[PDB]
DNA sequence: ATCGGATGTATATATCTGACACGTGCCTGGAGACTAGGGAGTAATCCCCTTGGCGGTTAAAACGCGGGGGACAGCGCGTACGTGCGTTTAAGCGGTGCTAGAGCTGTCTACGACCAATTGAGCGGCCTCGGCACCGGGATTCTCGAT
DNA sequence: ATCGAGAATCCCGGTGCCGAGGCCGCTCAATTGGTCGTAGACAGCTCTAGCACCGCTTAAACGCACGTACGCGCTGTCCCCCGCGTTTTAACCGCCAAGGGGATTACTCCCTAGTCTCCAGGCACGTGTCAGATATATACATCCGAT
């Protein structure tokens, strides 16, 4: 129905002219459920990191969020050990004018500067603000055995 | 099954009577569609309450004592019914 | 079936105690019943209020005395506090 | 001048307009898309973002919230496609 | 040569005739209908106790009469002794009905 | 008192104190409720109760019945000063108004 | 030669002036006073909060000014613009206050 | 003690409230049915004020119990607390 | 939603939902209270809230104004055809009224 | 020190900066809107509770607000006001 | 000012019928005795804010005058409403049948209260700078007597 | 239909002050984790009354006609509000001073809730009979046209 049609424009604009080191796709048989990658950005200590992750589309769409979830884990106070993202895009202020690109667009640009006001994990945020240096070993200490 | 402009069922004559139990002599010509207007007005505002307190209920029967609640809620306090 | 509970028989038996001829139909009663009612909600709420105004927990009987004095108008209010205080007085000893 | 058929595409559905309305912003989108978006999205303009809600209120219990100037255009040019739809 | 009474001496006989009794000015059929309608275009398949239907119409009846002794009020405060719907509007603003 | 009768009668009342006592406790008017409220509150019910009874009784026997009907309860309250103030915004059933007619609309004599 | 404004045009700019305002139109002094006397006649010996006083005025002058609009409205409709005790008298009877 | 009060409200006072409320003429016996009307309804507001006060056993009238006796007879007020 | 965060934050309020649950809890209304109704009632009173200064805010810059004072909170109100409903037996201090001057009052 | 007292005054603020980034209020204006944050609580609140005691129940669910809700408001502010209650229940229990 | 019809209302008598007042079985709610703990009554202290008084200056109230516009009474026209009669419509009453939904009983499972350790959200107090109030001069705009 | 003088209101620029908005310290109220008793969600069965139909009276509604009395427009008189100038009165502001009573704290005791046992007061059901409604026939108060 209307939102096979936005899926589908979706995708085409997805193949068409696909975004940088973003590429998402469908998994399944079905179009609901999707498949997504994500590069380490070039100015951070995840360097060499390759993420894949879940995209879950509900009933209703665009008139509420998708479900992202990431397969693997990673090392950011954003991140839980479940793969769950704390991003207001995904839960808070979503609107339906909204694409996959954006989503993903910020998702990938959390990794280079942290949310500290609303942590999923406080400890490791606490980590962080004690000093840098020691999340920056840290995060790369599990993404150089658990990235790839 | 459906009803339509049964507003006319109050007719001129009840009209007249309550005017008269109210204390009129004398009616003008137009009263009649201006309290047709006025009742149908009254009945919405408890009708709606009535319904709103028998669906919170999940029943499917308007019973008197939401009538009186309705009405008790709109300022409006009824003796004689119940509670 | 199921219980019912109502102040008929006391209406009664206050009726029979000013007008011992006089009987009453059932509306009456019914309208009697909802009377009592009424005066018993607007009463016990008012001084539920003022027990709130002053962080207190409890309703003893100066709240509903001033609740009483707050609902009734005049010479209504002061029979009422009279007949109250006279049956605390009694009741307590 | 006349709209394209390009620039008249709703950007939630990504289809023709029917029944547009425009927000106190001057964005126009579908009716159906309108309704959906109160009830199931936070109540703002789906692109800029400006919250519309005493408006939907005076102008939606009047039946005023469909636009009627450019309604008769969309209706009036494109018959076919509307009428698919 | 046919007995009629002067216009005003039936009105008030018929003032004090409907003031004297309590029964219920309006047919039951018509207005337990205009409930129904009413109703059906709030939730339809409804059902209506008898009770609640004569509560609506004891109801209905006494605001209507209140409102005509306000209309009445105001009527003879203009000079007059016919009641006219501008009447009956002050009546409902004042009150705070329409404002 | 005695501490030995009930206690309606012991505080020399017809209304149920017991009753009375447990209505306001069940209620959720408050956390606590002392021991002589319900006494107080039984006793004002009862004045009210017996006001308006006399008052209707009296129509009543001065409108030739022996039974109080609605219209009695009626003309006793609108009759009053008080009490139509206490009962000024409540309807009561089959009671009918009183009559009264405007002095303009009475015939010129 | 001397120029006057002919009678009713510093009325509406009065109008207009005190309709556009929120301050208190009453001197604070003499209200208080009466306050007090009317406090003093309930119960001897008793003291006041300014923001006590300063909210009896407040609610007084609200409902002095609601009052004066039903007024107005009143004697409207018996075609006059004169305001009159009957005004208030009809008003207040309507709203309940006296009946 | 303070006695005849009431004639503080004077005729200007009383011409100005006219004036907010809309009125553009006034004949000449409006200001003693003002002044009667504005006692009754301070008594009225006063005297449950005052009760408000002997309940709580204080011998200062606080503004909550103004408030409150306003809300109790319908005329919620804003601004002084509650 | 998941835990591990403020309940004002998990149903995206503003309005506490503790305070909101205590308060319905201590006052008197019944012998329990769901986990539901604090959260519901805390989005009612800040749609509420949102909804009256909203306009507040469009009256105070039609005056070449930046601060919201009462008459601006009268504006609103009584300009409105819901609010002025809700709050129609309320008063607002220093608030005055709207102007209105009859027709037959302006000079012929 | 004063006794701790309790308002509204940074949540309305919080609301403020969000429709209208820059305009401010006054302490006046803050008052009267405490007040009527208190009231409507009240006014609902005390709805719901007799609506639950008319059905012989114990607890004051979100039904019983949403009924309260329906009963107290005009119009559309009702229909407005219940859309976005259900929505924060539904964002918060999932 | 009367007086006659003429009409409607109030009064006295028989009768009969269904609702009111009372009686009986029983069971559910109220009374009696006891124990534990916190809510409120009482005494004391502090310090906030309420009441009282003086002096000045000046904005508002009180008083008077001239006059014009509005309130009020009297007249005449004509139209709309009241009263009465004959006719058409559907309310009211009884009797019967059917089933949808209100009401009650039994299981049981999950939701809400209660309690204890802990910590950050929100409250009280301080401080400062910008928004709004005020003053002074000029431009703009209704108002009215005179054409 | 208009031109112009006198007067009130709005615009704009500069100065100043106080209160609104942000920051810091801290205490206590909300959070989290775990356990337990019971409220209400669900399935099933009973049986009450709400709905639908049919036929017969006959009472209330409707339509039409005549006429009269009340609504409404107009004119005229007069007097009482209004607008403006002057004088008198006391409201408002700033200041200082004393003390009453509101608000908080600590201690104690006694009053209320909670539990168990027991029994009788009040509720539901059933029955007789008399208060009130109705039918019928006079008595009288009241209204309207005619003197
Ligand atoms: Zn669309
Ligand atoms: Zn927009």
């Amino acid at each position: 129905h209307m939102a096979l049609k936005r899926i589908n424009k979706e995708l085409s604009d997805l193949a068409r002219d696909p975004p940088a080191q973003i590429s998402a796709g469908p998994v399944g048989d079905d179009m609901f459920h999707w498949q997504a990658t994500i590069m380490g950005p070039n100015d951070s200590p995840y360097q060499g990191g390759v993420f894949f992750l879940t995209i879950h589309f509900p009933t209703d769409y665009p008139f509420k969020p998708p479900k992202v979830a990431f397969t693997t884990r990673i090392y950011h106070p954003n991140i839980n050990s479940n793969g769950s993202i704390c991003l207001d895009i995904l839960r808070s202020q979503w609107s339906p004018a909204l694409t996959i690109s954006k989503v993903l667009l910020s998702i990938a640009s959390l990794l280079d500067d942290p949310n500290p006001d609303d942590p999923k994990v406080p400890e490791i945020a606490r980590i962080y603000k004690t000093d840098r240096d020691k999340y920056n070993r840290i995060s790369r200490e599990w993404t150089q055995k658990y990235a790839m | 099954k459906v009803l339509r402009d049964n507003i006319q069922g109050i007719t001129k004559p009840a009209i007249r009577r309550l005017a008269r139990r109210g204390g009129v002599k004398r009616i003008s010509g137009l009263i009649y569609e201006e309290t047709r207007g006025v009742l149908k007005v009254f009945l919405e505002n408890v009708i709606r309450d009535a319904v709103t307190y028998t669906e919170h209920a999940k029943r499917k029967t308007v019973t008197a004592m939401d009538v009186v609640y309705a009405l008790k809620r709109q300022g409006r306090t009824l003796y004689g019914f119940g509670g | 079936r199921s219980r019912k509970e109502s102040y008929s028989i006391y209406v009664y038996k206050v009726l029979k105690q000013v007008h011992p001829d006089t009987g009453i139909s059932s509306k009456a009663m019914g309208i009697m019943n909802s009377f009592v009612n009424d005066i018993f909600e607007r009463i016990a709420g008012e001084a539920s209020r003022l027990a709130h105004y002053n962080k207190r927990s409890t309703i003893t009987s100066r709240e509903i005395q001033t609740a009483v004095r707050l609902l009734l108008p005049g010479e209504l209010a002061k029979h009422a506090v009279s007949e109250g205080t006279k049956a605390v007085t009694k009741y307590t000893s | 001048a006349i709209p394209s058929l390009s620039e008249c595409q709703c950007g939630i559905c990504m289809e023709i307009l029917v029944e547009p309305v425009t927000l106190p912003c001057n964005h126009t989108l579908c009716k159906p898309c309108f309704q959906s978006t109160v009830e199931k999205a936070s109540l703002c303009c789906p692109f800029c973002r400006r919250r519309v809600s005493s408006w939907t209120r005076y102008h939606t219990r009047r039946n005023s919230l469909v636009n009627v100037e450019l309604w008769t255009i969309i209706q009036k040019h494109y018959p076919r496609e509307c009428k698919l739809r | 040569k046919p007995h009629r009474y002067r216009p005003g001496t039936v009105a008030l006989r018929e003032i004090r005739r409907y003031q004297k009794s309590t029964e219920l000015l309006i047919r039951k059929l018509p207005f337990q209908r205009l409930v129904r309608e009413i109703a059906q275009d709030f939730k339809t398949d409804l059902r209506f106790q008898s009770s609640a239907v004569m509560a609506l119409q004891e109801a209905c009846e006494a605001y209507l009469v209140g409102l005509f002794e306000d209309t009445n009020l105001c009527a003879i405060h203009a000079k007059r002794v016919t009641i006219m719907p501008k009447d009956i509007q002050l009546a409902r603003r004042i009150r705070g009905e329409r404002a | 008192s005695a501490k030995a009768c009930t206690r309606s009668s012991r505080a020399g009342l017809q209304f149920p104190v017991g009753r009375v006592h447990r209505l306001l406790r069940k209620g959720n008017y408050s956390e606590r409720v002392g021991a002589g409220a319900p006494v107080y509150l039984a006793a004002v019910l009862e004045y009210l109760t017996a006001e308006i009874l006399e008052l209707a009784g009296n129509a009543a026997r001065d409108n030739k019945k022996t039974r109080i009907i609605p219209r009695h309860l009626q003309l006793a309250i609108r009759n009053d000063e008080e009490l139509n103030k206490l009962l000024g915004r409540v309807t009561i059933a089959q009671g009918g108004v009183l009559p009264n007619i405007q002095a303009v609309l009475l015939p010129k004599k």
